[PDB]
DNA sequence: TTGTGGGAGCTGTCACGGATGCA
DNA sequence: TGCATCCGTGAGTCGAGGGT
RNA sequence: CCCUCGA
């Protein structure tokens, strides 16, 4: 039998944790200070900042959902980008 | 009375009225002789010169040299054990995890007969690991202690047990060597005497006779008076020589083509060739007083003889008629009986030592394998006595050994006197010893011939009880591993002073007095007719006359903690057993405090046991810190002791030295120099003396609860230190190697105020649960980041590798100051397992004051948790304003059986005021007796009840009237050692006398803080998504399956479903119920537990087609959707 | 007859004798079987991954020799050692020797996983550890009523903690639910005031081992007490078997407005006063309060 | 029971266990060992199987070998059985392999083609539904 | 087996070597069988539980009319020593009459204490109960043949496991049975084994032919009806 | 999400065609998990192509490394990109 | 891939029921 | 073929922390 | 699983 010592150990060197049902439960909850941050944005920001880099899509396939061409969504994401990184003072408390 | 054998021993006065004629042995000579004989120290052969020495070393290398070839051509013989100095310091391999080892070389001789050339040479063979002066090991850093281990000694043995369903009485006989094949011997049923040879079918006894070349005739001649070995013949089916060993080696051999030579030789190697069997001394010696043979003392070879096995036949088949007696041919008037298998003649023990060479000769021979192998692939004039030696295996057995074995145990070391037993157990499980599905009850009970050997008392409760036990005070283990036990020599009616160690087998043959027997100055027994034993556990009258050993001392019998109980014999054997194993588990208190009331074991145990640091020589302490000690002997010479500070013991408690002498002092050689964590002044002080009230208190002391006064908390009392040892390392993950940092993501510089520029924490600062130890990333992989983690490292293009914090904590409900940090370095050259690349251990130090739900007890096993601390104004009190420390419960005492507790409480009073007996007009009656310098005390005194030889009854009661009074001339502790109480809650007194005293009680290391736990949510098992277990993991308690039923007759279904889905296996529904719980909102319904799915994986790993159904008939799809989740994701983001 | 009990089971509904025989092995997931890096460099394996590795040995062994055409005594042995192991992979030890790990231990089979009180029917089926739940040392506090009980303050705020989560967001004294998380694991002051208005008439299920009948869990009202043991009245002594030389007992929270309702309402130690066995009490005065009377 | 008829036996049974816990001084009331004597005499022995599809010897329970018998228009005697052994004879093969002699049971079940009805508590305890008896039936769920 | 000599002495006298070493025999015998004692109790309570587990109250009344007759008591009437056992809890079988035409408790009452002491005091010596043996329904049992829930007092309600509490009632005072059997033979009676010394009974009743020989007994018995 | 009201629970004797009909591939190789790179081997007792992937929504090579990427199976790994939990309910085989 | 070449343990358990196998 | 033997079954609960 | 301990 494999022992919970012998689990738990083994878990203090592992890329994820066991997780407990409380850390599931607040990661599937809202993270308060972040969504009010990005309800901030504009709507045409807030979707360029989110699917470029929470969802990782492609430049080019961020334009095709939005049909805008490459550079608009550029300019959106940088600048959705600063936005909320003026937003975001509790970086401080997560850096 | 002086007890002047220990130089600077405190004074302890002695009720006793016997005289000791003997002194206690070197209580850890049970090991040190063991070891030393084992690496034939020179302390050991000046031994052997004063009783042909060799040592185990010594006997495990003649044993195997000389290492001959096929053709006897090449011979390989190993001559010296020598040994080099330890590699390093016992601290020092504790501190980096290494093993106190010396390097042990041998001389290697290598002959070549056919060039006639010889090659000697050292050859290195191992780190042997060495016993410390303590007797203990330290093994990969840990101290351990090889316990003894009660085995059956090598012999022969025959019992008697009644028929299955014909209700005869049966005989069997088993011949069982120290090493080899098993022989046995079985009559059965029918009348067929049979041997059984390695567990095979049973023979005809007849087979194996004309196998050895007995023929019928000769067989008939012998063994024809019983009408058994005729029967037997008359029924064997083949008679001859060869065609016996044919079907010895056919029955030997399953599925195998037999051959008669073959079979001559195998059973020549079997039992008779000394290659693969040997009964040691023991097993010779043993089977030469039993059947009458070689009463010449010849010892020479010690192996299974053929007379041997024709004796052991005779004496089955002529105690199958039960004949008192049997002479062999030269045999002598031997007795014929069965053999108890738990009288100490027959049960030996194994030592470390012994139990150290069976595994030495284990990896030699092993090794002498591969000398036979590598003596044919090699060129004949290139080897060398170091290209045939492989030490690979004997370093493998003895690491194996150290490593695994059930006898090399982690050292309790709660206090002194834990460790100081666990070193002297002798424990009935383990290899080569009985295992603990047969440990029958007959094993566990006390066994008349334990007497003055194993004590009675002092073993487990539980499971474990009556499979370890602890050596008695005077025992000592003999050279072939029987304990011995002191008495005194009777001659004719006088006992003299001449001490003769007998086993148990040599004790039956006599009969043993008592060390209570009245006698004249001179020396001669006064009285007239007296009790005692013999073998079987006799008790009987009998006169001076016959009367051949009397025990040396009470005691006798006792071990060392049991031996600590004032007042044993009025304790019974119960609660007297848990006396003795709660003192092994008192914990060291900040400061220690002697009994006032003790026995004269208690300085004995603490100098014995190793924590108290003892000059070596005489001299004058030249210099005293807190640190070190420095003596200047007379010889010129320097010796300097330094001081353990605030060590972690094995088991959390505080081993803390303490320098009790001074600058310029004279110290003898023996004197104790510092005190160790459970010592005052050089005895054993495991508690405290508390003022105790023995009545009922408002239900706070209900059911064995103690009240205790807040005294005891605020003047620290019964406060302890507890240091806790956090290790965790950086190593080498499927992502990259993990880095210890003070670079933690999600966290603020604020939680980080304590740890240093490393991300280690602080050298004093104060932590508390969940505080950052040691800062530690593991690379987590991107598609492990939260999208909040995503987010928020996309927008500040955090460039740094993603990381999950997987920093070292401080777990729940534990908090102290880091007393030191310890940290080593893959970059640095420092030992460490593969992969792993910095490693860091915290120490924290917490300072617990007792508290509401601590463990407390006496010496008598009388144990309570702490119900209540009471302000000490509330606290019963004295006429003078004095607040008792301690209530007991009065209904707790009567039924147990321990009012050693009482008469403890009335000496302990008496010690704490002093008395003046009056001794005018003469002494008094109750005085006469023992009395003598005990007839005044000063207060606080300090006095020793020895177990069975203690204060009486009269003297005690005496005593009770001359107490001296307080500092107004008040006598507050009448003639019966009651005292009126107020009560301190209303102010009125209480209405009647209470017995107050003074009482030793003891922190027993079961205390709330290291019990309390409790989880919302946690870890869970992977392979059945159940909570782990135990509070270290952060575990959830077990509903196990009475619970369950608990639960079922109350119909309470939802809560059982609750329990058994939600709470434990749905994992969905954990985390729906947390977040309906968070969200303020109804607790959702189970889904299916997992563990039942996992039940059912295993049924279809087992072939079975388990499915489960609907009300149609078709199968249920038991999986989870993939994209079950996608709107509120989406809705959590604001998108 | 006895011949028969098979042959009739055998003849219906399909079901034929040759699923006895085998020609594939099915091989269980891998998470029931893990492996895990162990302090050291080492790794700890569960014993049904030796088994497999056993099993797939073997057989890719038979299938070298088939294709160097092997005499047939060989091929035969490696037959045999093929069955052998799966007979050791299903059912250690049932036929022969067991297949043994070091220390001579003989390897857990699949049939082992399931019987006796360790497998999964009785230690993980049957009975569970669970969410939610303590332990701690009993001390008697006779201050109490039949109903209630002495729960420590540390205890109660993990048992309770989402809901001192909830409560503590609820009246403003954190900002989100993570900050009330960090505000309950630093024991920030501020929980305390709360704690004690959730904690009221909120029952919890004490639990004393062993269970010998069904009043050995009993619910109790829990009031906040300072230090670290629990309370416990001293008439349900009897009930639990329970003195106070050390005995430790396990507290239950439940959550669902039925679970509480059957502590409140069939479990409620002053509902239980009457022995489910004799029909008689078991909550009277015992020993002290005896002698007092 | 083969004499005085079952009726007589439970007499016996319930007068002698009580007098083993009387002869200790242990007081139980008898309708709990009336409770456990009645589970020990709910089965018959088929002596002659007349018409119906019982295999003759074999151990059937009283409801439904009469059912069986009222739907064929058939010899059977009762019979007193242990509890460890009315207990593995359950019409409940998860409740029997995880009761005890769990490969036994197991290996029959599969060559029998058993389907569990999941009825008893103990079931539904290992399925996760409300057992079948308190607050978990249908009257008061 | 008691050793011949006693232990002359009071533990507050203090007892001797001898008689400590003598006295340990025993306390540590007790102690050690203490751990198979409660392992044998807890296997029975498990086979018990197991087998009762699915007896579950079903209905309020079976309206049988069988049961079973319980006595409750030269000169004066003893009350039986098995009352709390066997009558008190019980349901009433039939109208318990004394010697004048007085109902005294009427068919179907719960026999709670007043009600045994109102029947004792007025000469009743044997009711009829209802019982489980007697109990009529297809599964489980009927509340009324059950009587009062111990626990409660009142009578049982209808959704009680009454199976495992009954097993729990016989499992739990298990340990305290020490030493054909005591704990032994109540499992050989829960068990139905053929029992060790067997008392062989008649089959039909008739006349008693008995042939005494040695260490042999051999009993005949011609039956009335005059069959073989 | 399953309701729980399963109405039987039926055992029988697999076939071997059941046994393949389970089967996510064959277990050919007796190597667990590189001794270097703590990876399950190919085809061994804790390949990734059969059982499933050890993280979520990673295949054994890395070409497809997303949630983005679901339900496809690598064409060079084969191993499809799905959560880690199918290797607790994912069964292999062996051909005897 | 070449003179030769069989393990380390173990029993110090007990009661009961029924298949297995043997004469 | 009628048993005797051999085999296979079962042998209390929950805790702590140290190990392969 | 084992070891030592706890009720
Ligand atoms: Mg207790
Ligand atoms: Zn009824
Ligand atoms: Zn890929």
């Amino acid at each position: 039998q494999i022992t919970d010592w012998q689990l738990a150990s083994n878990a203090e060197h592992s890329s994820t944790g066991l997780r407990s049902a409380e850390v599931e439960a607040l990661e599937a909850l809202p993270d308060t200070e972040i969504k009010e941050a990005l309800q901030a944005l504009p709507e045409e920001f807030r979707m360029a900042v989110y699917y470029a880099d929470v969802e990782g899509f492609p430049y080019k396939e961020i334009a095709e959902i939005m049909d805008t061409p490459i550079g608009t969504v550029m300019s959106r994401l940088h600048r959705g980008r600063r936005q909320l990184r003026g937003l975001l003072a509790d970086v401080a408390r997560d850096r | 009375s002086s007890n002047n054998s220990v130089p600077g021993a405190p004074n302890r006065v002695s009720f006793a009225k016997l005289r000791e004629p003997l002194e206690v042995p070197g209580l850890l000579d049970v090991q040190t002789d063991s070891f030393e004989w084992l690496i034939g120290s020179p302390r050991w052969r000046e031994s052997a010169a004063e009783r042909n020495p060799v040592g185990g070393l010594e006997e495990v290398l003649y044993e195997l040299s000389p290492i001959e070839d096929f053709s006897g051509s090449m011979s390989l013989s190993f001559s010296d054990p020598r040994f080099d100095d330890v590699k390093a310091p016992v601290d020092e391999c504790k501190d980096k995890d290494m093993t106190y080892a010396a390097p042990l070389f041998v001389t290697a001789e290598f002959i070549n007969n056919n060039t006639g050339e010889i090659k000697s040479q050292t050859v290195f063979m191992g780190d042997f690991p060495m016993m410390t002066e303590k007797g203990t090991f330290i093994i990969n850093g840990t101290e351990r202690v090889v316990v003894s281990q009660l085995v059956r000694s090598p012999g022969v043995y025959f019992d008697e047990t009644i028929d299955k369903s014909t209700d005869k009485t049966l005989h069997s006989v088993k011949v069982i060597p120290s090493r080899g094949a098993w022989l046995e011997f079985d009559v059965d049923k029918r009348d067929t005497v049979g041997v059984r040879i390695d567990r095979k079918r049973r023979q005809p006894v007849t087979v194996l006779l004309k196998a050895l070349g007995w023929t019928s005739e000769q067989i008939v001649e012998r063994f024809g008076f019983s009408e058994i070995m005729r029967s037997t013949l008359e029924k064997d089916n083949t008679v001859g020589t060869d065609e016996a060993l044919l079907d010895i080696y056919r029955k030997l051999r399953p599925g195998e083509p037999p051959t008669k030579e073959s079979a001559q030789t195998l059973l020549e190697n079997l039992f008779f060739k000394e290659k693969r069997y040997d009964l040691a001394r023991v097993g010779r010696y043993k089977v030469n007083k039993k059947l009458g043979l070689h009463v010449g003392e010849p010892i020479t070879s010690s192996t299974l003889t053929e007379e041997d096995v024709v004796a052991t036949i005779e004496y089955l088949v002529r105690l199958h008629e039960g004949q008192t007696t049997m002479t062999v041919p030269g045999g002598v008037e031997v007795p014929v009986e069965t053999d108890d298998i738990d009288h100490f003649g027959n049960r030996r023990l194994r030592t470390v030592g012994e139990l150290i060479q069976n595994q030495i000769r284990v990896g030699m021979s092993r090794m002498e394998r591969v000398v036979r192998e590598r003596m044919t692939t090699q060129d004949v004039e290139a080897i060398t006595p170091q290209t045939l030696i492989n030490i690979r295996p004997v370093v493998a057995a003895i690491k194996e050994f150290f490593g695994t074995s059930q006898l090399s145990q982690f050292m309790d070391q709660n206090n002194p006197l834990s460790g100081l037993t666990h070193k002297r157990r002798l424990s009935a499980l383990g290899p080569g010893g009985l295992s603990r599905e047969r440990a029958g009850l007959e094993v566990r009970d006390v066994h008349p011939s334990h007497y003055g050997r194993m004590c009675p008392i002092e073993t487990p409760e539980g499971p474990n009880i009556g499979l370890i036990g602890s050596l008695s005070v005077y025992a000592r283990v003999n050279p072939f591993g029987f304990i011995e036990t002191p008495y005194r020599k009777v001659v004719d009616g006088v006992v003299s002073d001449e001490i003769v160690y007998l086993t148990a087998d040599e004790e039956d043959r006599h009969v043993v007095a008592q060390a209570n027997s009245p006698i004249d100055a001179d020396g001669r027994f006064v009285e007239p007719r007296v009790l005692v034993r013999r073998k079987a556990g006799e008790v009987e009258y009998v006169p001076s006359s016959e009367v051949d050993y009397m025990d040396v001392s009470p005691r006798q019998m006792v071990s060392v903690a049991t031996a600590m109980i004032p007042f044993l014999e009025h304790d019974d054997a119960n609660r007297a057993l848990m006396g003795a194993n709660m003192q092994r588990q008192a914990v060291p208190l900040v400061r220690s405090e002697a009994p006032l009331v003790g026995t004269g074991m208690e300085l004995r145990a603490a100098i014995d046991a190793g924590d108290v640091v003892v000059a070596e020589e005489s001299g004058v302490i030249e210099e005293v810190s807190a640190d070190y000690i420095t003596v200047m002997h007379d010889n010129g010479t320097r010796r300097t002791y330094r001081m353990r500070k605030f060590a972690r013991s094995n088991h959390g408690t505080c081993a803390n030295q303490c320098p009790i002498v001074d600058a310029g002092d004279r110290v003898e050689a023996g004197q104790v120099i510092a005190d160790g964590p459970c010592t005052d002044d050089g005895e054993m002080a495991l508690g405290k003396n508390l003022l105790v009230a023995i009545m009922p208190w408002e239900g706070h002391n209900y059911e064995d609860a103690i009240i205790l006064s807040n005294r005891l908390v605020e003047e620290d009392v019964l406060t302890s230190i507890h240091i806790e040892e956090h290790e965790i390392d950086a190593r080498d993950t499927k992502l990259g190697a993990e880095e210890i940092t003070r670079d933690i993501p999600n966290i603020s510089d604020e939680v980080l105020a304590d740890l240093d520029e490393r991300g280690i924490v602080r050298i004093g600062a104060e932590v508390r649960d969940g505080d950052i130890l040691v800062g530690k990333v593991t690379p987590k992989g991107e598609t492990e980041l939260t999208p909040e983690e995503r987010l928020l490292r996309a927008i500040f293009g955090e460039k740094a590798r993603e990381v999950r914090d997987t920093s070292l904590k401080v777990p729940h409900g534990e908090s102290g100051k880091v007393i030191g940090i310890r940290v080593f370095s893959r970059e640095d050259e420092d030992e460490l397992p593969a992969g792993v690349n910095e490693l860091v251990r915290v120490y924290v130090a917490q300072k617990r004051k007792i508290s509401d739900g601590d463990k407390l007890a006496g010496r008598h096993g009388n144990k309570g948790v702490i119900g209540k601390i009471l302000p000490v104004e509330d606290m019963p009190f004295l006429a003078d304003g004095t607040p008792v420390d301690i209530i007991l419960n009065t209904h707790g005492v009567p039924r147990r059986m321990n009012i050693g507790q009482i008469l403890e409480t009335h000496l302990g009073w008496c010690a704490h005021s002093g008395w003046k007996v009056d001794a005018a007009k003469g002494v008094p009656d109750w005085a006469a007796r023992l009395p003598d310098e005990l007839l005044e005390a000063q207060p606080n005194a300090i006095v020793s009840t020895p177990v069975f030889d203690g204060a009486q009854e009269a003297e005690l009661q005496g005593l009770l009237s001359c107490t001296l009074p307080n500092r107004d001339g008040d006598v507050l502790v009448d003639a019966d050692g009651k005292a009126m109480l107020f009560d301190g809650r209303s102010g009125e007194p209480f209405p009647y006398p209470v017995t107050v005293g003074y009482m030793y009680i003891m922190k027993l290391h079961h205390l709330v803080d290291d019990k309390i736990h409790a989880r919302s949510t946690g870890p869970y098992s992977m392979i059945t998504q159940q909570p782990l277990g135990g509070k270290a993991q952060f575990g959830g308690q077990r509903f196990g399956e009475m619970e369950c039923w608990a639960m079922q007759a109350y119909g309470a279904a939802y809560t059982l479903q609750e329990l058994l889905t939600i709470k434990s296996d749905d994992t969905v529904g954990r985390v729906k119920v947390y977040e309906a719980i968070v969200k303020g909102e109804n607790i959702p319904e189970p889904g299916i537990p997992e563990s039942f799915k996992v039940l059912l994986k295993e049924l279809q790993s087992l072939c079975l087609n388990v499915e489960v159904l609907s009300s149609d008939g078709a199968a249920i799809e038991l999986r989870e959707g993939e994209d079950e989740d996608l709107e509120r994701a989406a809705a959590n983001l604001g998108i | 007859l006895k011949r028969l009990k098979v042959v009739a089971a055998f003849q219906q509904s399909g079901n034929s004798p040759m699923g006895m025989v085998l020609d594939a092995v099915p091989v269980i997931p891998p998470e029931l079987r893990p492996m895990v890096q162990l302090d050291g460099g080492r790794f700890a394996t569960s014993d049904l991954n030796d088994l497999y590795r056993r099993v797939i040995n073997r057989n890719n062994r038979l299938k070298r020799l088939i294709d160097l055409g092997a005499p047939e005594i060989i091929v035969n042995n490696e037959k045999r050692m093929l069955q052998e192991s799966v007979d050791a992979l299903f059912d250690n030890g049932r036929r022969g020797r067991p297949v043994t790990g070091p220390g001579n231990r003989p390897l857990k089979s699949l049939s082992d996983l399931l019987k006796g009180k360790q497998g999964r029917f009785r230690q993980n089926l049957l009975g569970k550890r669970v969410d939610y739940s303590g332990r701690s040392v009993i001390v008697v506090g006779p201050q109490l009523k039949l109903h209630q009980c002495g729960l420590p303050k540390l205890m109660a705020l993990e048992l309770f903690k989402p809901f001192v989560m909830k409560r503590l967001v609820d009246l403003n004294h954190a900002q989100n639910i993570k900050s009330a998380k960090r505000m309950v694991e630093r024991q920030r002051p501020q929980v305390w005031d709360v704690l004690e208005e959730v904690i009221a008439e909120h029952p919890v299920l004490l639990n004393r081992a062993p269970t010998l009948h069904r009043l050995g869990i009993q619910a109790f009202e829990p009031m906040l007490v300072e230090g670290k043991a629990i309370q416990l009245h001293p008439l349900v002594c009897e009930a639990f078997n329970a003195d106070f030389d050390g005995d430790q007992m396990a507290v239950h929270l439940p959550l669902s407005a039925e679970a509480q309702a059957e502590a409140r309402i069939l479990m409620l130690s002053s509902n239980n006063i009457l022995s489910p066995a004799s029909g008689r009490p078991l909550a009277m005065p015992r020993l002290d309060m005896v002698t007092g009377l | 029971l083969r004499v005085q008829g079952p009726r007589e036996v439970q007499i016996h049974l319930v007068r002698e266990v009580q007098e083993v816990y009387r002869a200790q001084g242990v007081s139980i009331h008898d309708k709990h060992i009336e409770v456990i004597v009645r589970q020990m005499l709910r089965r018959v022995t088929i002596i002659d199987s007349g018409s119906t599809e019982f295999l003759p010897g074999s151990l059937i329970d009283r409801a439904e070998f009469e059912a069986e018998n009222r739907r064929v228009v058939a010899a059977g005697r009762p019979v007193l059985m242990g509890i460890t052994k009315a207990s593995l004879a359950t019409d409940s093969w998860l409740s029997a392999a995880s009761f005890q002699e769990t490969t036994r049971v197991l290996t029959d079940a599969a060559i029998n083609c058993r389907s569990d009805k999941l009825n008893g508590l103990k079931e539904n305890v290992i399925i996760g539904k409300l057992i079948p008896a308190g607050t978990g039936i249908n009257r008061y769920r | 087996e008691f050793i011949p000599r006693p232990v002359k002495s009071s533990f507050r006298e203090g007892l001797t070597v001898l008689e400590y070493f003598i006295n340990t025999h025993g306390a540590r015998k007790g102690l050690a069988d203490t751990a198979l004692r409660t392992a044998d109790s807890g296997y029975l309570t498990r086979r018990l539980v197991d087998v009762s587990q699915d007896v579950i109250v079903r209905e309020h009344d079976c309206q049988t009319e069988r049961g079973i007759v319980v006595e409750l008591a030269d000169g004066t009437l003893i009350r039986d020593p098995y009352i709390e056992t066997s009558a008190y809890a019980r349901t009433l079988g039939t109208d318990a009459v004394d010697e004048a035409g007085n109902v005294i408790v009427e068919r179907g009452q719960d026999l709670g204490d007043p009600e045994i002491d109102a029947l004792l005091a007025a000469g009743i010596t044997q009711v009829k109960v209802r019982s489980v043996l007697t109990c009529a329904t297809s599964t489980g049992v009927c509340a009324t043949c059950y009587g009062r829930s111990m626990a409660t007092g009142k009578l049982v309600d209808i959704g009680e496991a009454v199976g495992i509490v009954a097993a729990q009632s016989i499992g739990e005072p298990g340990t305290q049975l020490t030493m054909t059997g005591g704990l032994p033979r109540v499992q050989e009676l829960f068990e139905a084994r053929v029992p060790r010394g067997k008392a062989p009974i008649a089959d039909v009743t008739g006349r008693v032919r008995l042939e005494d020989g040695e260490r042999f007994y051999k009993i005949t018995i011609v039956p009335d009806d005059g069959g073989e | 999400l399953d309701v729980n009201f399963f109405d039987e629970l039926r055992i029988g004797l697999a076939t071997a065609e059941d046994i393949r009909q389970w089967s996510y591939g064959e277990v050919k190789k007796p190597e667990t998990i590189n001794y270097r790179t703590l990876k399950p081997e190919k085809d061994g007792l804790f390949c990734e192509k059969i059982f499933g992937p050890t993280r979520d929504w990673e295949c054994y090579c890395g070409k497809y490394k997303r949630v983005r990427f679901k339900g496809i199976i690598c064409e060079r790994c084969g191993v499809e990109v799905t959560r880690a939990k199918v290797r607790r309910e994912r069964m292999g085989h062996i051909e005897l």
